[PDB]
């Protein structure tokens, strides 16, 4: 062949990999045929969902006046979001505590 | 001459000291030692990965933390502030673990 | 001694870079977001083979992915990822 | 209460004073009214906001160094207004002070006939004592919208202002939303965008019939 | 080889509490809690030397106490995956 | 005047009369009309098989029981007999779904 | 026709005998709003995910396959009616 | 019309092998029949699960095993692995 290499995820406008989500999806004993719009957009997905974890962990990083993201800052950054925890209310993340919460009986009455 | 403060500023302190920190609360030689303990009822010679014990650790403190905010909801709704293990084994039952 | 165990840890990097481009990320918490990855890959595909064989088919495409991916994501974050995603289909069946 | 609207044959452009705003808005917005604009006034005491209109916004807009330099001859040489905004991108208490302050020169007296608009806002995040005292000072009832019809975030809002049509006549949309979704920073400007352009121009939509 | 329980020490499940809000702590609470942990370490440890088995082997990876904790429902992260 | 039993002896009447029974305590068109209510806010003209609206049917009064029950636990432990929006609200948060 | 108001088909002694059998002896007043809210909710997570499995199924009879999958993918399997 | 298949009449042969005298209604033969097809379906599942995390293509006797100590539990673990295990010296020693 003669042509240039075009990656498929350059192909879609994309970052994560086409070819290695293609052939998880053919390892993984998930059917017998696999697309091509299958990978593309399940990349989109995984992409999309990377994106806007790490764009709230690194405003969590901000507010904490830090440049490295850590995994308390992921902590802050699922729990904070109500999406986020819908989605991973069944998942312990590691090195990450639990959300500053204070329930308002426990507190004295500072009236 | 000393100073000595009241029970639930002590208590709110520590509360948000630890609702800050991130660190294993557990000490991890103990933890291990209980894991081996725990694990020798099912093979004698077990052996373990640094990180096995740890993911145990995280995950048991974890756990134990959460079953803790449920058994502190459970307090607060029977108009206590202190838990007791009826709260401990209404939130169990609740979550479905008591078997 | 070669053994090399593949991950997102790169591609996690780039789109951080792509997104908070002076903020970087620890590798524990690379770790954090390589096993949310790995997950969330394995949690769309089971629904999509599930899917599959709930409809008598045996070719995993986009629309399975899709509504997958609208199972799986609670409300708007699924319409911002259908859209993300039909938006990169588009783009793919249409590039050079 | 219901202001009379003049026919839309009279086409006099909008004359507006938008006080407190990171990135300018409402001379954005009232581009895309389809109307031209007769004076628009801006100020900010950072530079933040002075930067942004000197690189984007051509220098159409006559910008002021501070806000504590608006006095009444300011607003007495520089036309009358007929829009007044105030929203924001503990401070709060002082910009709604300042906003009601220039407020009170920018509404016309007890005579004339000039269609007078003015809206502000924060979100319900307020101290509800400060929430009654704007209640008292503005003579108007506030509005909690949230953003649960369009979104899933629990950030309501209040609003306050003179316009007509506001109570509940927003709902979903499902067009606008599908054109919105469209983004891998999807709900950062959600965000910040759909509290920009669309509820703003849903607010502001029945002017164009006036002007 | 019978106190490793009590190596779960009062200030620990003292700190676990704390970290989870409670203000105020009963003395009965900690030998239950001691229980709790113990009940789902066994449970944990139960699959995870299951797995171990499976890929004949005498050490217990992580990744056998993460495919553990996800059949239980309990998924971690930060530990391969 | 003729005879009224106390409160507590039909109550625990009903209870154990309707933790024998099988039957569906939802009547099944309400139900019916509740279940094309929700679902018109998703596609308009949907159809639905008899047997599917009776699975909605089953599940849902399944669910509610095993609330009605981990809401009695609460009422119960909060040393009261009348199960309370409180009990049902715990019940609902220990159990995840809030 | 827009169906509407038939969350207050869930009636008073429906949610009466719903508390018998989960073996409730006291029901206060504001129970059945709150039930017919909970019960709404779930509903709208059931037939939500049913919904689904119809559109992906190019159907538009909801069946009863499709509320069996989506219970089960829930994590409560009905049993009954497939699986 | 397609037949769609079931497990009926082997739960109605292994109920005639545990009740001689009880029959079984048409639901809870549905209920049967959706209670076989769930386990089988958490069996294999976990079993594939086993065989991935294993670097294998190949679901033996094994996988299972494990799968069944897994999802079972207990005592039904420990039954059910001494009755798989009779049925495969069973089945390789016929
Ligand atoms: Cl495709
Ligand atoms: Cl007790």
């Amino acid at each position: 062949t003669r042509a240039k290499a075009k990656t498929r995820s350059s192909r879609a406008g994309l970052q994560f990999p086409v070819g290695r989500v293609h052939r998880l999806l053919r390892k993984g004993n998930y059917a017998e045929r696999v697309g091509a719009g299958a990978p593309v957009y399940l990349a989109a997905v995984l992409e999309y969902l990377t994106a806007e974890i790490l764009e709230l962990a690194g405003n969590a990083a901000r507010d904490n006046k830090k440049t490295r993201i850590i995994p308390r800052h992921l902590q802050l950054a699922v729990r904070n979001d109500e999406e986020l925890n819908k989605l991973l209310g069944r998942v312990t993340i590691a090195q990450g505590g639990v959300l500053p919460n204070i329930q308002s009986v426990l507190l004295p009455k500072k009236t | 001459k000393p100073h000595r403060y009241r029970p639930g500023t002590v208590a709110l302190r520590e509360i948000r000291r630890y609702q800050k920190s991130t660190e294993l609360l557990i000490r991890k030689l103990p933890f291990q030692r209980l894991v081996r303990e725990i694990a020798q009822d099912f093979k004698t010679d077990l052996r373990f990965q640094s990180s096995a014990v740890m993911a145990l650790q995280e995950a048991s403190e974890a756990y134990l933390v959460a079953l803790f905010e449920d058994t502190n909801l459970c307090a607060i709704h029977a108009k206590r502030v202190t838990i007791m293990p009826k709260d401990i084994q209404l939130a169990r039952r609740i979550r479905g673990e008591r078997a | 001694r070669k053994t090399r165990k593949e991950s997102y840890a790169i591609y996690v990097y780039k789109v951080l870079k792509q997104v908070h481009p002076d903020t970087g990320i620890s590798s524990k918490a690379m770790s954090i977001m390589n096993s949310f990855v790995n997950d969330v890959f394995e949690r769309i595909a089971g629904e999509a083979s599930r899917l599959a064989h709930y409809n008598k088919r045996s070719t995993i495409t986009s629309r399975e992915i899709q509504t997958a991916v609208r199972l799986l994501l609670p409300g708007e974050l699924a319409k911002h990822a259908v859209s993300e995603g039909t938006k990169a289909v588009t783009k793919y069946t249409s590039a050079k | 209460k219901l202001y009379p609207a003049i026919p839309a044959a009279r086409r006099r452009p909008i004359r507006v004073l938008s006080l407190f705003d990171g990135i300018a808005t409402g001379y954005l917005v009232l581009k895309e009214l389809g109307i031209k604009v007769g004076k628009y006034v801006a100020s900010e005491v950072c530079e933040e906001s002075i930067a942004v209109g000197t690189v984007k916004h051509e220098g159409n807009i006559k910008y002021v160094n501070d806000v504590r330099n608006i006095t009444k001859k300011n607003i007495e040489e520089w036309g009358p207004f007929d829009l007044v905004i105030g929203g924001s991108p503990e401070g709060t208490g002082r910009l709604f002070f300042e906003f009601y302050h220039l407020l009170n020169y920018s509404r016309p007296k007890e005579g004339d006939d000039r269609p007078f608009f003015w809206m502000f806002e924060n979100v319900v995040a307020m101290k509800v004592g400060d929430k009654r005292d704007i209640s008292r000072f503005l003579e108007c009832n506030p509005v909690m919208i949230d953003a649960i019809k369009v979104s899933a975030a629990h950030r309501a809002r209040y609003f306050w202002g003179n316009l007509p049509g506001m109570n509940r006549i927003f709902g979903f949309p499902v067009h606008y939303t599908d054109v919105s979704n469209m983004g891998r920073g999807a709900r950062q400007k959600l965000l910040g965008r759909s509290w920009s352009v669309p509820v703003i121009r849903h607010l502001f939509a029945p002017l164009k019939d006036y002007f | 080889l019978r106190d490793n329980i009590q190596g779960i020490t009062k200030p620990a499940i003292r700190r676990l509490a704390r970290r989870g809000g409670v203000k105020r702590i009963s003395g009965l609470i900690y030998e239950e809690t001691r229980g709790v942990l113990k009940v789902f370490l066994e449970n944990v440890i139960r699959d995870a030397v299951t797995y171990t088995e499976h890929a004949k082997r005498k050490t217990v990876t992580a990744m056998d106490v993460v495919y553990a904790l996800k059949r239980q429902g309990r998924t971690l992260y930060g530990f391969g995956g």
